[PDB]
């Protein structure tokens, strides 16, 4: 790339993670519509994906995209410049071994249509999407080749991705992301025990609860009434664990969930020496994200009128048919071997301060270089997934 | 410790559990009593207070004189309806028959709340709050209906108890109403049911009610509003009704009401 350009680039990255928070707050606000229970997807995962798919659309199918991915106000010398910047990022989050991040993308496309190759290598080299052709009208062995695909990417840990095939499916999008972290400070596993987590004020479960002792970042919104709780991971990447005041509703504050307000607490922050009482969980979540993508004013694409035919020029009638993202998140005791820091002293009138998530509770994973919104959660329930 | 929804011998209204004990509160208007359970109305503008039209109903009112929606009072200078409804005349005049014939309380909105996040495409969070020019006197020229908290209208009100849908004819009337899963009422109605609405069986079609008519619920002698009734499916001659789930705005309307 040339100087200013380059200059774009990395002056375009902080812009580029706000965006995708708000995209991120958005989408979660169009899932929190259908679902009540257990909730993790990936903001970033999605962008990636859906900015591949304007390689292919001209027009209002490409425009709305970008509007609906709240990208519209980055504006590049060349248009290439904007997939450059994705390119930078996943690979800077594959570089991190250290990160235990898994992720890719397919484009399964329909047989009939000639990919042309520009979109192909293209798609492949910025975003890692893989495009893969496929004969849907034999919807019993796309099934089994589609889930070979994505079984032997995620080394079994995702078998069988799909259950049901559309023979007239057209193309179909892909977004899967694995994580399992290792904490700066760990818990230690002697002290992790079965607490009481309440599912809601009228019913309890059982549940393991893991224990830390140190110095943690937190603050207390007092307009919201909630605690926000940073959790650090190691390969540069933190969980904000966002727990309600007793008698509120954690459903509720989604609809107030912007970048600003997070930035806010952010830098409100104190560390001090504290006790974290936090469950073990696990998430395993797929949706149909094509449906909620419309209502965030991604339409187009979506339908008969799409133009994705610099995508292939064959005809009849190249459109989305269906975007699926399925994440999985893991979360136990393992951390690098951090030494333990000395609460203070239990006197007559105080113990250390406390924060014990015992109750449904919002989880964000950033990248702390650019602050890239990786994973956006919610647990009300950790002993299923 | 727990909060006991099975049983009749704990909190009156609200419920809280932790520790080894849990702690009641009460819902808008009223002290907790000295044995920490029982709720006893304090203020004049104790809400959900019924006798023997409705002291919350309220019509609203455009400058021509035509009645065209409904709404709710839910707070002494607060009134709820549909955003629909609040976004149908630029000049709103809320008015009331409870405790007067040919001689109704007029009242201005000085200002009007739509829900932060309505979207009028797909329905979604269709509610606006009316702030009056001068609140009501309570008791006699009405009362708030109380609001109640998530869980306890969850778990306690909606699913246990019958309701009561009343509201003005669209061309009072109140009728009972029950609960219906939303995997069922979708069927019936032809929608996929959002977690911020639900649904009432009824002996009567929908269009029956005036947009902004209510659902409630008594419960230890006070009367809570459950849900709101705006754009109804199939041109609302189906006998469900798709109502607003109210109990989810707890937050909004603190928020709002609060300034
Ligand atoms: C009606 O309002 C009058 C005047 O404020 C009040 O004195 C009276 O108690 C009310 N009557 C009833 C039956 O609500
Ligand atoms: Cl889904």
């Amino acid at each position: 790339a040339s100087e200013e350009e380059k200059a774009w680039l990395m002056a375009s990255r902080q812009q580029l993670a706000k965006e995708t928070s708000n995209f991120g707050f958005s989408l979660l606000r169009k899932i929190s519509m259908r679902h009540d229970g257990n909730m993790v997807f990936s903001p970033f995962g999605m962008s990636l994906a859906m900015t591949g798919l304007m390689l292919g659309a001209t027009g209002p199918t490409e425009t709305q995209i970008k509007r609906g991915l709240h990208l519209q106000a980055l504006k590049p010398t060349k248009p290439g410049l904007l997939p450059s910047l994705f390119k930078g990022l996943r690979e800077t989050l594959s570089r991190n071994l250290e990160l235990g991040l898994t992720q890719g993308s397919f484009a399964f496309i329909h047989k009939d249509f000639d990919v042309k190759e520009t979109f192909f290598n293209l798609s492949k080299r910025y975003f890692d999407t893989e495009c893969v052709p496929m004969n849907f009208r034999n919807a019993s062995q796309a099934k089994r080749l589609m889930n070979h695909y994505i079984n032997k990417e995620t080394r079994g840990k995702i078998p069988k991705l799909f259950d049901e095939i559309n023979p007239e499916t057209k193309l179909i999008l892909v977004d899967y992301i694995l994580f399992k972290g290792k904490w700066l400070t760990p818990f230690d596993p002697v002290f992790t025990e079965v607490d009481t987590f309440h599912l809601d004020k009228y019913k309890t479960i059982k549940v393991p609860m893991m224990y830390g002792a140190g110095k943690f970042a937190s603050t207390f919104d007092k307009n919201f009434r909630c605690h926000v709780l940073k959790l650090p991971y190691q390969g540069n990447a933190t969980m904000l664990v966002v727990l309600m005041e007793k008698m509120g509703d954690h459903l509720a504050l989604e609809d107030y969930l912007t970048t600003d307000l997070v930035e806010t607490w952010l830098r409100n922050m104190k560390t001090r020496n504290m006790e974290v009482f936090f469950p073990k969980f696990k998430l395993d979540q797929k949706y149909e994200m094509h449906e909620l993508l419309r209502q965030m004013g991604i339409r187009r694409i979506f339908s008969p009128f799409a133009d994705l035919s610099e995508l292939s020029a064959t005809g009849r009638n190249l459109q989305v048919s269906r975007v699926l993202q399925r994440t999985v998140i893991e979360v136990d005791e393992r951390g690098t071997e951090a030494v333990a820091g000395i609460l203070s002293e239990i006197t007559a009138y105080s113990m250390p301060p406390v924060i014990k998530v015992d109750r449904p509770f919002h989880f964000m994973i950033y990248e702390e270089t650019s602050g890239m919104l990786l994973f956006l959660g919610r647990v009300v329930n950790p002993t299923l997934l | 410790n727990e909060c006991h929804p099975e049983r009749t011998d704990g909190c009156q209204h609200f419920c809280l559990p932790g520790q080894e004990s849990y702690t009641c509160s009460c819902a808008q208007g009223y002290r907790l009593g000295e044995d920490h359970k029982q709720c006893v109305p304090h203020d004049q503008c104790a809400c959900g207070v019924l006798t023997s039209d409705l002291p919350w109903q309220v019509k609203l009112t455009n400058s021509e004189g035509k009645d065209f929606c409904g709404g709710v009072i839910i707070r002494e200078n607060f009134v709820l309806t549909t955003a629909k409804c609040s976004l149908l005349h630029r000049n709103i005049t809320v008015k009331t028959y409870f405790n007067r014939s040919q001689d109704p309380l007029m009242i201005k909105i000085t200002h009007v709340h739509v829900h932060m996040r309505y979207d009028a495409d797909a329905g979604e969070n269709d509610l606006s709050l009316l702030e009056l020019e001068w609140p009501i006197q309570c008791p006699g020229a009405g009362l708030p209906v109380c609001t109640p908290e998530k869980d306890f209208a969850e778990h306690l009100l909606i699913p246990r108890t019958r309701g009561l849908l009343s509201g003005w004819a669209r061309n009072l009337t109140t009728r009972p109403v029950t609960l219906v899963e939303g995997e069922e009422c979708g069927q019936v109605l032809n929608v996929t049911v959002t977690t911020r609405t639900y649904c009432e069986r009824s002996s009567v079609a929908a269009m029956h009610w005036m947009d902004g008519s209510v659902v409630t619920r008594e419960h230890r002698g006070s009367w809570f509003l459950t849900g709101v009734l705006g754009s109804q499916p199939v041109g609302g001659q189906a006998h469900m009704v798709l109502v607003t789930k109210v109990s989810r705005y707890s937050l909004w309307f603190k928020q709002i009401m609060n300034a």
